[PDB]
């Protein structure tokens, strides 16, 4: 079977479409431990605020 | 959704069914009322009879001016009986019905 | 003045004009409910809050 | 809230330069009215998608009362553009 | 400071938009007043109207502008010392916090409706003048 | 904050070779259809032929006319290439793979959408050719054109999700995707996204030089290249919408076998794969048509169908009161 | 001071919208885009006086007013081409 | 949920119609079975008919229109001013309508979107009378002025039409967005638009103990945008352009149905608008300035619209003297001079119409008319002289009792420019008299006899206006209860 | 009625088909709803 | 003329793309099939003895 030769520049582009996803991840993860959240509406917001405010007066 | 009708200058006459529904207003509809509906559909239809003779359109414009009419006159008929009935015209014909 | 709010919980100053509103409704005179009157419209753009705070900045300032 | 936009004001910024790169490094080495009106109706289908977006949001806070007032509007400019239809201001 | 050069930029190029000689910089500089009044009103707080300035002002009426053209031719003082933590802020709002889009979908289309549907009268009479003034059809 | 850049970076330049690699993926399963085989001299398989491409346009100096205006004849590639790039600052790709977590999301992906007719415009007027210029006008009608039925489409989406982040409508997705029920919403999204990018039936830009010649007919190797870039960008993005709409972004098939529990970020790549095959597909499948019967068809076929869809839609959902 | 950067910028842009409809009689580009400059500057009246005292009124209308600047623009334009097919003139 | 469409009912069947009309207009003008009709005539039938019936419908609701009032208060308040200010309207539109029938079968103008255009703008009129809001308010005027812009330069080929069509909308868009700026600076300062919520937080204090320069700047661009919409001296800057390049039935239809709307909303307006010293003042100096330009101005016309345009300016002045007094008299003389300008108006636009089928542009070519058909050169004549106030006419009652509330607000100034403006006014007025009873030209030009619609119309209106100082009652007082019904 | 709607649907099938569903779509919740609302 | 019978087939196929799907599939058919281009520089074209080439 041939067909595998032209499946093979698609590949490479997902798969780089998939380190493309991840590279936001794992350096996300690591400059701030926790990933990303989705939503973060006012009431996130502030529960992150607080937060941080209290592992700094801890 | 919260409605509330309420009209401001009050009802002179007794004031039954405060909130009346479609179909009971449409099936209040006295003699007079169906004469009104029918003398203005009937303007309406020869009205756009005589009107579109010029042009050329014999009937799709009887057909327009009848729809026109229809709803005018539908309209017309339903104001009144629903008038009626909230007491703010003179019934004569409903409260002896209630 | 309506009601409804920015975020969708209630204006900030609608209680204060609802309680103008509301006296104002049954008082012959205007000049009886200009207390509120004068509140609400301070409560619409602090026009006496930072008109105190300004004055307290400024002879906070001159004391050089 | 609108910290959700700082990325992307960055990442404009970032793609701005890039592109002014990748052009940079090289040198290191007649008149017609169908347009006008397909042009109006876009501008006025582009505020019916304007006004779709608040209603599809909020569809379950309002209903049966805002889903036809929606349609009310629909059927107007539904009646607007069968006018378009017929007016030949659709096909060439 | 941000929103400061952001205005200064807003208005010269609204100044270039009364002043530019040929019209096509003109209109450019028309799209450019909308692309940086759209980030002013995002940094005011309103997110749905920013996106709507674009996709309208600058997406809708400004390509309308460029297909004719290209064609036809008492502060508060500032002070930190002790107003920077005052913030009173009520966690009692917080919870189920509306976005701008459902808190205005909310009352557009069920209690000031008709204000709507005369803006969709408006919209269907821009409609057919736009047609009745020109139409060369043949 | 000094991160950031860094995540802009890893999603920039791997998109870009995406780009170069997806002309080389198109040019050899294009040409498998027709009994050939695509370059296969340069790289292993070609795979070094993007390569070479690149290389050949940095060099080869640039003509750079630049008669009527220096400055927009030379900003709009630019403009175009920003406009294609920036619309991925929203997208998600499995659950917090995603630059910026926006609660207008569809709003911001409609403005983008709409915002590119400049990039064909003030190019094509910038250039003096009518042949260039009156081309230009017209694609950049048709686009936006379409583009209504693309923004009645992702409102039909939307009265379903009931909401304008993008990650949530994925989220909304956990017990079927959307290309079951409203499959025919999918195919028209499809059709239109192929008329939007100008590719495959549509793309009277390549119509040699017939009425329409193309925007980029007379632009030197970088500024085509630009071009090239930013609407192959866009056809990547179109597809990874259509696949992230109307199909479950990250989410698996049927999650019935066990070999499901492999990672999400691949899931979402291999839909976007089978979307791209479609477009090639297409592409070398069908004939072109006519731009005035594109436009009859843009305008007629595919606006009312889709106000139907959305009238369907929100009435059925407020019937049964399966609402959001 | 955060009201008044505003409220300021919304006026030069309306007084330049003014001087841009009355400085050339011809032109009639810049001086028909000088009226959607003038709904620029009363529309962001109209949002940042909601935004400052929490009134969901200037919201509605502000939104409404897009559809009327739409309208007029559309047919401004529509006067404007018709107006060559007779004069021709700019 | 049906039964609160009792207050918006007569509205929603002039849209439906509207819409009918549309409908079939755009199916039978392109059918090659009937090989595209004019269907014109047809069309305008079946409007003054849909006209007509919204007519019937809201006259006889009268104890109508305000069930649920609570639910409609945000939007539009219909008192009783509103039922007697939209009953007349719709009776002007309907006069226009069928007065403009003719001129679409000689002058063969067949474009049935005239009428619909013409029904859109009385439907945007019978939403702003009610508009009891600073939104609604500015949403039907521009509903109406989409519509006036389009049909004012409905006529493509020709070269009046177009470029007055253009100034109109120029001007036009540059007072919509004057009022705006004033209603969103009101809005901004105050926090309420809604009328009930407006005159009950500035009302009682106005400039006594202090004033805030946003409201009175608010409230000053907002008389600035109406004067320009009433084309009041010196916001007047192309109005008789206007009325020359546009259309002679659109022009009878643009001085009188907008200045009644138009009016009503100046009226709703002042009963907030109690500073006294922001609003009185500037009607009163653009009132002077307005009769005193009129009065200089029509003098120099050789034109007979154009004649026509700066009398309408005057008679606007002279009416703005009766809103600056600012009492119960001074709303009524407002009310019974609107009433008899708008007749007078269409008495003197049906004789427009009717010598239209000859082409008379110049005052000179309606010569010697008095031989060739004097029974109209009589009636052009009354309508004259009832313009001049002469006593025993219709138009002197008005000038009258304008004059009367002027002077009951002890304004003496006022009195005395009305005189010397009624005296210049009356000259150019009698004027046409010369022209076409005394003076006999070398050349004649023959005028054409008109249809039954005009005929019939002038006969009405004619009558009306001779008759009238023997049975005014029931005018003064419908207007003295419109006048009272304003406030309570 | 018959003779007529068959030609039209002929002719344009999409514009048949798009009223077909916008028809369903306003059906559904003005007949079917108030009828299954009271159970 | 119409039956009522084949309009409704007619319709639909022209709604759901059926003649287009048909070419689809039939491009299709040759992409897993063996392909027929040469290796020009090791392996070229079939000449006859009666050939024309260089004097
Ligand atoms: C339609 O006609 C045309 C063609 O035929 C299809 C072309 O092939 C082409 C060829 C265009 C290309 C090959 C674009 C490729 C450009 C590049 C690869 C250079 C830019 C890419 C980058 C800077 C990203 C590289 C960085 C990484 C991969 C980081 C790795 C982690 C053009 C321009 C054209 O106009
Ligand atoms: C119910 C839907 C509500 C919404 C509808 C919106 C429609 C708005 C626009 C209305 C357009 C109406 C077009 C329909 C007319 C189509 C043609 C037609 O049906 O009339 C026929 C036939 O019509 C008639 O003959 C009589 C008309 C019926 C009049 C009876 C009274 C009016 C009807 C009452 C009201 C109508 C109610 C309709 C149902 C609600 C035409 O015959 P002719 O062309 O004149 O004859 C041939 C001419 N020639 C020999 C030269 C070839
Ligand atoms: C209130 C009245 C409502 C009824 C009005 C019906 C509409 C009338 C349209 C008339 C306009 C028209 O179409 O023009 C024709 C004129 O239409 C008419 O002649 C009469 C139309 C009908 C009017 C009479 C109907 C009586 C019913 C009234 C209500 C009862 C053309 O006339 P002609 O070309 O024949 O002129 C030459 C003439 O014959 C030589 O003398
Ligand atoms: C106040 C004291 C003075 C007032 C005195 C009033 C006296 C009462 C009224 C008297 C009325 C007498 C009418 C006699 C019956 C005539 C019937 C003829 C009707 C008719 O012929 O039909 C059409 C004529 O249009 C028409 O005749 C109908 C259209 C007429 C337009 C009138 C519009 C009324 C609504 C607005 C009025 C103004 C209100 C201002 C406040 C066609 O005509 P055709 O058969 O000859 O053929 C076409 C020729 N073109």
């Amino acid at each position: 079977l041939v067909w595998l030769e032209a499946m093979l520049p698609l590949g490479i582009i997902g798969g780089m479409l998939c380190i493309m996803g991840n590279s936001q991840y794992y350096i996300h993860k690591a400059y701030h431990g926790r990933p990303k959240h989705i939503g973060h509406d006012e009431w996130d917001v502030a529960m992150e605020r607080r937060d941080k405010k209290v592992v700094e007066k801890a | 959704m919260n409605t509330d009708i309420t009209a401001l200058e009050k009802a002179q006459y007794p004031v039954v069914d405060r909130n009346p529904a479609f179909t009971k207003v449409v099936g209040n509809f006295s003699t007079l009322d169906y004469l009104r509906f029918s003398t203005i559909t009937g303007i309406s239809v020869t009205v756009g009879y005589l009107s579109g003779i010029k042009p050329g359109i014999k009937g799709p414009s009887m057909v327009t001016g009848g729809l026109i009419g229809l709803m005018g006159g539908f309209m017309y008929a339903y104001q009144n009986s629903a008038g009626r009935l909230m007491g703010f015209f003179p019934n004569d014909g409903e409260v002896a019905s209630y | 003045a309506s009601g409804w709010g920015i975020t969708g919980n209630k204006g900030r100053c609608y209680d204060f004009w609802m309680d103008f509103s509301e006296c104002m409704s049954h008082c012959r005179e205007p000049k009886d409910c200009t207390l509120l009157r004068e509140d609400y419209l301070e409560c619409l753009h602090h026009s006496k809050e930072f008109q105190r705070r300004n004055r307290i900045y400024k002879e906070e300032q001159r004391k050089l | 809230m609108m910290l959700e936009f700082a990325p992307i004001f960055i990442y404009l910024v970032i793609s701005l330069l890039v592109s002014l790169i990748l052009l940079g490094v090289p040198f290191l080495f007649r008149f017609d009215i169908r347009f006008y009106l397909v042009s109006i109706l876009f501008l006025i289908f582009d505020l019916e998608v304007t006004f779709f977006f608040p209603w599809a949001v909020s569809l379950n806070k309002i209903d049966l009362f805002g889903f036809w007032s929606m349609m009310a509007f629909l059927f107007i400019l539904t009646i607007g553009f069968l006018y378009e239809w017929k007016r030949g201001a659709l096909d060439w | 400071m941000i929103l400061s050069v952001l205005s200064s930029l807003a208005l010269v190029s609204g100044l270039m938009v009364v002043r530019a000689k040929n019209p096509v910089h003109s209109v450019l500089f028309f799209i450019l007043v909308f692309c940086d009044t759209s980030g002013l009103l995002l940094l005011l707080g309103l997110d749905f109207f920013a996106m709507i300035f674009l996709v309208v002002y600058i997406g809708a009426i400004a390509v309308l502008f460029l297909f004719v053209v290209m064609m036809f031719h008492i502060p508060l003082l500032p002070t930190q010392r002790n107003t920077t933590s005052l913030r009173y802020t009520v966690y009692a709002g917080k919870v189920r916090s509306w976005t701008n889009l459902e808190t205005l979908g909310n009352l557009l289309y069920t209690y000031y409706f008709v204000w709507f549907l005369v803006s969709s009268l408006i919209l269907l009479v821009a409609m057919i003048g736009a047609i009745v003034l020109t139409m060369h059809r043949t | 904050y000094i991160a950031v850049p860094a995540e802009i970076l890893g999603i920039i330049l791997p998109l870009l070779l995406g780009v170069a690699f997806l002309v080389l993926a198109e040019r050899k399963v294009m040409a498998f259809v027709q009994r050939r085989k695509g370059p296969d001299v340069v790289g292993s398989f070609g795979l070094l032929q993007p390569l070479a491409d690149g290389l050949k346009l940095i060099l080869k100096e640039p003509i750079s006319p630049s008669s009527a205006n220096f400055f927009l004849f030379r900003m709009a590639p630019v403009a175009t290439f920003m406009l294609s790039l920036v619309a991925w600052a929203v997208v998600p790709f499995d659950y917090g793979m995603v630059l910026s977590d926006l609660n207008i999301g569809l709003l911001y992906l409609f403005a983008i959408s709409s915002l590119g007719v400049y990039g064909i415009i003030i190019a094509g007027r910038s250039s003096n050719s009518k042949y260039a210029f009156l081309g230009a006008l017209r694609s950049a009608a048709q686009m936006v054109s379409y583009e209504v039925s693309i923004g009645l489409i992702l409102i039909t989406v939307l009265i379903c999700v009931g909401s304008c982040n993008l990650s949530e409508i994925v989220m909304a997705q956990k017990q079927i995707w959307f290309g079951i029920p409203l499959f025919p919403v999918l195919v028209m999204f499809f059709i239109s996204c192929l008329a939007e990018t100008n590719r495959a039936p549509f793309d009277l830009p390549e119509a040699e030089a017939e009425l329409v010649a193309g925007y980029n007919v007379e632009y030197s190797s970088m500024g085509f290249a630009l071009f090239f870039l930013g609407e192959y960008a866009n056809m990547i993005l179109m597809s990874g919408l259509c696949t992230l709409f109307f199909l479950g972004g990250w989410l698996p098939i049927l999650d019935l076998p066990i070999f499901k529990k492999i990672p999400g970020s691949i899931w979402f790549s291999i839909k976007v794969l089978f979307f791209l095959f479609l477009y090639i597909w297409v592409r070398a499948a069908f004939p072109r048509y006519r731009y005035d019967q594109l436009m009859g068809l843009g305008w007629k076929v595919f606006l009312p169908l889709s106000l139907a869809w959305v009238v369907s839609v929100s009435g059925l959902l407020v019937t049964f009161q399966w609402l959001p | 001071m955060d009201l008044i950067k505003y409220f300021t910028f919304s006026m030069i842009i309306f007084i330049l919208g003014i001087w841009g409809i009355l400085l050339n009689r011809r032109n009639i580009l810049i001086m028909l885009m000088s009226i959607e400059l003038m709904l620029l500057a009363v529309n962001l009246n109209f949002l940042v006086f909601s935004v400052s005292l929490d009134d969901m009124m200037g919201q509605v209308f502000a939104l409404l007013v897009l559809t009327v600047a739409a309208a007029e623009s559309a047919i401004g334009l529509a006067i404007f081409v018709i107006t060559f097919r007779v004069r021709g003139t700019i | 949920m049906f039964n609160l469409f009792l207050a918006v009912f007569p509205e929603i069947f002039i849209i439906n119609a509207t819409f009918i009309l549309l409908i079939h207009g755009v199916v039978f003008s392109t059918s090659k079975k009937y090989d595209y009709p004019p269907l014109a005539s047809n069309v305008g039938w079946l409007g003054l008919l849909s006209v007509l019936i919204t007519l019937l419908l809201l006259a006889a609701g009268a104890p109508l229109l305000t069930i649920a009032h609570l639910f409609w208060n945000n939007l539009f308040r219909r008192d009783n001013f509103t039922y007697f200010c939209q009953i007349f309207l719709l009776l002007s539109t309907a006069g226009t309508i069928s007065m403009c029938f003719d001129f679409f079968d000689q002058e063969r103008f067949d474009a049935f979107e005239f009428i619909v255009l013409i029904l859109l703008s009385t439907c945007g009129m019978l939403f702003m009378i009610s508009a009891y809001d600073l939104i609604a308010m500015y949403l039907a005027i521009e509903l109406q002025s989409l519509c006036f812009y389009v049909i004012a330069a409905s006529k493509r080929k020709s070269e009046f039409s177009t470029e007055a069509g253009l100034k109109y909308l120029i001007l036009g868009a540059f007072s919509s967005g004057i009022l705006l700026f004033g209603c969103s600076m009101i809005y901004g300062s105050t926090g309420a638009t809604h009328f009930d919520q407006l005159a009950k937080i500035l009302t009682g204090y106005e400039i006594t103990g202090a004033r805030s320069s946003g409201i009175f700047m608010g409230i000053l661009f907002i008389a600035v945008g109406f004067l320009f919409k009433i084309t009041a001296v010196p916001f007047h800057m192309w109005a008789p352009d206007i009325y020359e390049g546009s259309p002679t039935p659109v022009t009878a239809f643009l001085s009188i149905a907008p200045k009644i709307s138009i009016f009503a909303n100046i009226l709703r307006v002042f009963i907030y608008g109690s500073y006294g010293a922001t609003l009185q003042q500037i009607f009163f100096f653009c009132s002077i300035a307005s009769m005193i330009l009129g009065a200089l101005a029509a003098m120099a016309q050789t034109k007979v619209k154009r004649l026509l345009a700066y009398s309408s300016i005057g008679h606007v002045g002279y009416i703005c003297i009766g809103f600056s007094c600012g009492t119960i008299e001074g709303i009524q003389s407002l009310l019974i001079g609107i009433f008899i300008y708008a007749l007078m108006t269409m008495d003197a636009f049906a004789i427009v119409l009717a010598l239209r089928q000859t082409r008379v542009k110049y005052i000179a070519d309606l010569g010697a008319l008095a031989k060739t058909n004097p029974i109209l050169a009589i009636t052009f004549s009354i309508t004259m002289f009832s313009y001049a106030g002469i006593p025993p006419l219709a138009g002197f009652c008005s000038k009258f009792y304008l004059f009367f509330a002027a002077l009951g607000c002890g304004a003496y100034f006022l009195a005395l420019v009305g005189v010397v403006t009624s005296v210049i006014g009356c000259f150019y007025y009698i004027r046409l008299v010369k022209r076409m009873f005394f003076d006999t030209p070398r050349t004649w030009i023959l005028y054409e006899p008109m249809d039954r619609n005009k005929s019939l119309l002038l006969a009405m209106t004619s009558f009306f206006i001779t008759l009238f100082l023997l049975y005014p009652s029931p005018l003064f007082s419908v207007t003295h209860q419109m006048a009272l019904s304003l406030y309570l | 009625v018959m003779e007529k709607l068959r030609m039209f649907v002929a002719q344009e099938p999409v514009v048949a088909a798009s009223c077909l569903i916008g028809g369903v779509g306003l059906f559904l919740p003005a007949v079917v709803r108030p009828i299954l609302d009271s159970l | 003329s119409k039956d009522w019978n084949t309009v409704f087939e007619r319709s639909i196929n022209t709604l759901f793309l059926t003649e287009m799907v048909r070419g689809l599939s039939l491009t299709l058919k040759y992409f897993f099939d063996p392909k027929v281009t040469i290796n020009y520089p090791f392996e070229k074209g079939p000449l006859s003895p009666r050939f024309r080439g260089e004097h």
